[PDB]
RNA sequence: ACCGGCGGACGGCUCAGUAACACGUCGGUAACCUACCCUCGGGAGGGGGAUAACCCCGGGAAACUGGGGCUAAUCCCCCAUAGGCCUGGGGUACUGGAAGGUCCCCAGGCCGAAAGGGAGCCGUAAGGCCCGCCCGAGGAUGCGGCGGCGGCCGAUUAGGUAGUUGGUGGGGUAACGGCCCACCAAGCCGAAGAUCGGUACGGGCCGUGAGAGCGGGAGCCCGGAGAUGGACACUGAGACACGGGUCCA
């Protein structure tokens, strides 16, 4: 049961939804980045943002976070966890000059451990 | 980490037992091995005061120079003899004092591409 | 142990060149790099502070600093760590109160007053000649500042030279030379705060420098070291030297 | 009774130091606002101008020295001098 | 001849090393000691010898202290055992060199 | 509040080790470094990009963390000139007795600056006063490094040393140096005490004593060194960094 926030650059405007069941299959494999087609994701996308879409909208998959809070990375190929010494990319705020501190992340492909998945709209 | 550290050893032989660690400043650096390349390629090194130190690892070009005092910029084809050492001349690394074969002919380097960043010489 | 540079100086390791109650506190202001050398110099708020007493309080005396009515050789200097060396001329015009920096017998510093007329006149030592590209000459002075002059006149100059240098605008007045017979001021050394005349220059080899014998008004020998003698006129002092 | 020592004028603040001595054979010490009444009447100054930080009363002594400020403006003594010597004295609450 | 400021006439032969303080690039600054060379077996490198006496405050009698200081022996002097020898602080050399011969006083055969 | 200017590398603490050019003193860099400071000469032109705050919708008892919308400077980057560096040839002028270095010209090659700003007065503005930025040249504050001498005990610890010692030619260093590498050679130290072991931060000083002297070095200052034992990077002018970071126990 993933919760997709699904963020329109045009408005500027970005708003959560749930898949469930078999839905869920679709997405498990992908990875950071993958473009997808709005129509089997199967979701009333033109009824939520109360605007017209284009049959021809695609969905790319670029964040989201874990179960934990653990978020998304497109550098580290696979889903499991590595430990990493940032220094800079997702998932890490470095506070003084030249920090690097050592953080645990999740790959960049699609886990059921997921819970939270960020795509953003195209046209 | 490269240590140009105390000599473990007195000069009678003496063992030395390190009284203190490694202070930063006493560290060394790689060395360059600079290969001859159909290009030329340098690292900008911060070092020692914020100063900034050229590498040439990667060597395409030098500055073949004559007795008058002109100097050319001409390619390098191959390393003839490395008076250094023997392994390098094998392995086309440049260093200071060794001989190269480039269109002119022999040359000796007068240069230091590990520190200079550049390859001159004298035409022999 | 330290690891980088300090901004700290104990009341109990200050230089001896100072009169200041070494028990009073324990901790003293730390001179900040400038013209002069450690021990040669002072932080002008022990200056105010101490010296004249206008300010009880290092805070007062910062305020005042602040507001700039202290000149510093004709230069408003707001900084309570400017180190103040010898021969440096204190002016404050709303006092019109003017004075020289200069060493006691004892080898610490003192204040002569000094009329308005001495107090655009600083004479500075020659400590180094060099040369810039363009073969712009350029002079290095005891005090830690710089001249620039043309390669022509550089005959004119050479180290521990006097020059009467008129500080208000920079603009050089005159050219003591050292030579024999010139007078002279001693800045440190045992015979420190003495005047006299020179003598001999006893030139020393294996980097050992020059010694100078000097004789006093009263004719006594003694000797000192060249970069201790500054000369102060041709025969007679140019300046009113205690 | 108090006479004076020390009149002294300091033009960079534009304020005047006076260092006094209290006879007091006999009585017990006086109090601020006594000396700080006394002064000001043979001395001519301004009352809200006019400031005492000290009155040392030595041991076994019945002379006690004691130092006055004596500013020309009303913010003077805001600027430079510090907050504590209005509060003893009054001069803020 | 180039001058280095000691009152010693130079040898006579130039030598093209590097490290001769008359026919190099190294220069003479710092302290000069008078010493008798012992040792010279390695390549241009001596092995000078100093006597001197040190008193003792407890006894008020003196206890002879020797000093050994390795000095670079360029070829253009050519040391060797049984010479008095002028030597001279010099930068660092090697691990244990750090001065240099500048002068021969008495040969051997002295 | 984010970038951003600085400080957090000093100041605080202890005496475990360390017999050491650790330290005391004297020379000592000609073989080095230097943010914040001062003086002199010059520059500061043109162009592009940037993401916090904020808006919304999110993970988790957590720690802590995602995306999209939008934005700046003295944030970053690009172009130009100077400037920095190296090499060859030639010719002088300066520092210093010395050396080389610094300098002028030619040649080749590489690298290769900036920032303007709140307010106020006048000025239509411009421009002046205040502060701020960069290049060259020093000085200065500190720092690194080399050497002579001084500075405990054991002979029931007598030979010790293999990169060891020196040379040639190279590397890396801010910098010279076997510090490191290839070759060349057998050197170096020791009975005046090597090596090994015991013991121990050095000094100004302190206790006692008529003093010769004996003993001690915690308490205040200087120097040396260390964050539980150990090991390691990045960022910074400055660290292997007590209230920064990573790994084993």
């Amino acid at each position: 049961t993933f919760k997709l926030v699904i963020s329109d650059p045009k408005s500027g405007i970005a708003k959560q939804v749930e898949i469930t069941g078999a839905e869920t299959e679709k997405l498990i494999g992908k990875r950071i980045g993958d473009q997808i087609p709005a129509k089997e994701l199967n979701i009333n996308l033109n009824e939520l943002f109360g605007k017209e879409f284009p049959e021809d909208v695609k969905l790319e998959i670029r964040g989201g976070t874990d179960k934990d809070g653990f978020p998304m990375r497109p550098d580290i190929h696979g889903p499991r966890r590595v430990r990493v010494l940032l220094s800079k990319g997702p998932g890490f705020r470095p506070k003084e000059k030249g920090e690097r501190r050592k953080k645990t992340v999740r790959g960049n492909t699609i886990s059921p451990e997921i819970v939270q998945v960020n795509v953003k709209l195209v046209y | 980490a490269i240590w140009q550290g105390r000599s473990l050893k007195k000069p009678s032989g003496g063992r030395i037992v390190l009284a203190r660690k490694k202070r930063k400043r006493e560290l060394g650096r790689e060395p360059s091995n600079t290969r001859v390349a159909e290009q030329d390629k340098r690292k900008i090194i911060r070092t020692y005061g914020g100063n900034r130190k050229v590498r040439l690892t990667a060597a395409a070009y030098a500055n073949v120079f004559d007795k008058s005092g002109k100097g050319r910029k001409v390619r390098i084809i191959r390393v003839i003899e490395n008076p250094a050492n023997r392994q390098f001349a094998r392995r086309n690394i440049i260093t200071k004092g060794a001989i190269i074969e480039t269109e002119i002919g022999k040359a000796k380097v007068t240069s230091r591409p590990g520190q200079d960043g550049v390859v001159n010489a004298i035409l022999l | 142990a330290r690891k980088g540079p300090k901004r700290h100086l104990k009341r109990l390791a200050a230089p001896t060149s100072w009169y200041i109650e070494r028990k009073a506190y324990k901790w003293a202001v730390r001179p900040r790099p400038g013209p002069h050398n450690m021990r040669t110099s002072i932080p002008l708020l022990y200056i105010v502070r101490d010296y004249l007493g206008y300010a009880k309080t290092a805070r007062e005396a910062r305020k005042i600093l602040n507001e700039g009515k202290f000149l510093v050789d004709g230069r408003v200097r707001k900084d309570y760590k400017f180190p103040v060396g010898i021969m440096d001329v204190v002016s404050i015009p709303e006092t019109g109160e003017h004075y020289r920096v200069l060493p006691n017998r004892i080898g610490k510093l003192i204040l002569h007053p000094i009329s308005e007329d001495e107090a655009f006149i600083k004479p500075l030592r020659i400590r180094n000649k060099r040369m810039i590209k363009g073969a712009r000459v350029q002079l290095n002075f005891h005090d830690g500042t710089n001249h620039i002059v043309s390669i022509a006149e550089k005959d004119n100059y050479f180290t521990s030279y006097t020059v009467l240098m008129k500080v208000p605008e920079r603009e050089i007045l005159e050219v003591l030379p050292f030579e024999k017979g010139a007078y002279v001021f001693v800045t440190q050394g045992k015979n420190v705060a003495r005047k006299g005349r020179i003598v001999e220059i006893k030139r020393f080899p294996m980097g050992w420098p020059d010694v100078v014998t000097i004789e006093d008004e009263e004719g006594e020998l003694f000797d000192t070291l060249k970069e201790y003698a500054f000369v102060v006129g041709t025969d007679k002092p140019k300046i009113s030297l205690p | 009774e108090i006479r004076i020592k020390e009149i002294k004028e300091n033009k960079l603040i534009g304020r005047k130091e006076i260092y006094f001595e209290i006879y007091h054979p006999g009585e017990p010490t006086p109090s601020r606002k006594d000396v700080k009444g006394k002064l000001v009447a043979m001395l001519d100054l301004n009352p809200e101008t006019t400031v005492i930080q000290y009155i040392r009363s030595y041991f076994g002594s019945y002379i006690s020295k004691g130092y006055a400020k004596a500013y020309d403006s009303k913010e003077r003594m805001l600027y430079i001098e510090p907050e504590y010597i209005l509060i003893r004295d009054g001069l803020i609450e | 001849m180039r001058d280095i400021g000691l009152r010693v006439q130079p040898p006579a032969e130039k030598c093209d090393d590097p490290k001769c303080p008359w026919h190099g690039n190294l220069k003479i600054h710092g302290r000069v000691f008078e010493g008798i060379v012992v040792s010279d077996k390695p390549r241009k490198t001596v092995t000078v010898e100093r006597q001197y006496y040190f008193y003792l405050n407890k006894y008020e009698r003196y206890e002879l202290r020797r000093s050994k200081i390795h000095a670079h022996n360029p070829p253009c002097i050519n040391a060797k055992v049984g010479d008095k020898v002028l030597i001279a602080e010099t930068r660092p050399l090697s691990k244990t060199k750090h001065f240099v011969v500048v002068a021969v006083l008495e040969r051997a055969e002295e």
